[PDB]
């Protein structure tokens, strides 16, 4: 698998 | 029944006293589509958006010439649906050392408009 992304956290947080 | 058996210990997660912890949601393809951090905002702990991203890098971080914990979890979880590391360590933005650990459950939901999906929790020792 790919580990998350910094912008893939941020959205996880985000919403 | 079956199906709500399913959902009891993951409701037990989102709410131990006493216990530091986050749950993700991830796809089957490894995915992460949610985060719950509930009872990391209830514990009124300031601190907790770093605690979490140092504790998902560490994760998913190559354990030396092996692979991440995330990947040896994620294969073993889509093959026997159920999996668990050792506990991982990691440095928060003030210095502290902490572990963690991370158990994981793939779970079929009951209704047909859903794709079966990871159960994860991620507890600080």
């Amino acid at each position: 698998l790919l580990p998350p992304t910094e912008q893939d956290l941020l959205k996880l947080a985000l919403y | 029944d079956i199906f709500e058996a399913q959902k009891i210990e993951w409701h037990e997660g989102a709410h131990m006293t006493g216990v530091e912890s986050f749950m993700t949601k991830q796809d089957t393809t490894g995915k992460i589509i949610s985060i719950d951090t509930s009872s990391l905002r209830a514990a009124g702990r300031t601190g907790w958006e770093d605690l979490v991203r140092k504790c998902i890098y560490a994760f998913f971080q190559p354990q030396g010439r092996e692979p991440s914990y995330a990947r040896q979890l994620f294969q073993e979880v889509m093959t026997r649906g159920t999996a668990s590391s050792p506990s991982y360590r990691f440095i928060l933005n003030d210095g502290t050392m902490l572990s963690a650990h991370t158990k994981c459950k793939l779970c079929y939901p009951q209704s047909p408009d859903m794709q079966p999906f990871i159960m994860g929790i991620h507890i600080i020792d």
